């Protein structure tokens, strides 16, 4: 029942190391189309607007 | 004690670590410093006896 970010403290264990070696400037965010891009529906097709 | 799957070393309140994880195992272990003190010598005085 929060809709932005909860009032708290939870401490961010570490996942992995990379050893990319690459250079990061900007990036992107990756997203689930559930719904069909040829046929957009009224609404519903996707999550709950 | 038990480790975070990321962590390896253990430490108290100085750079001396306080407990360790075996590289060949995954069981950690503590470490204590080996056993010192002050020797202090008590006599009845060498004029009296020896
Ligand atoms: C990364 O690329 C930017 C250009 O977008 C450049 O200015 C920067 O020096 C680069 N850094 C490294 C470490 O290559
Ligand atoms: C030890 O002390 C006594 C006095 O208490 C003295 O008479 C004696 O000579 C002393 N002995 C030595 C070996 O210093």
């Amino acid at each position: 029942l929060v809709r932005d970010l909860p009032q708290g403290f939870s401490a961010l264990e570490p996942l992995v190391d990379l050893p990319i070696g690459i250079n990061i400037t900007r990036f992107q965010t990756l997203l689930a189309l559930h719904r069909s891009y040829l046929t957009p529906g009224d609404s519903s097709s996707g999550w709950t607007a | 004690k038990k480790f975070l799957p990321f962590q390896q070393f253990g430490r108290d309140i100085a750079d001396t670590t306080d407990a360790v994880r075996d590289p060949q195992t995954l069981e950690i272990l503590d470490i204590t410093p080996c056993s010192f003190g002050g020797v202090s010598v008590i006599t009845p005085g060498t004029n009296t006896s020896n």
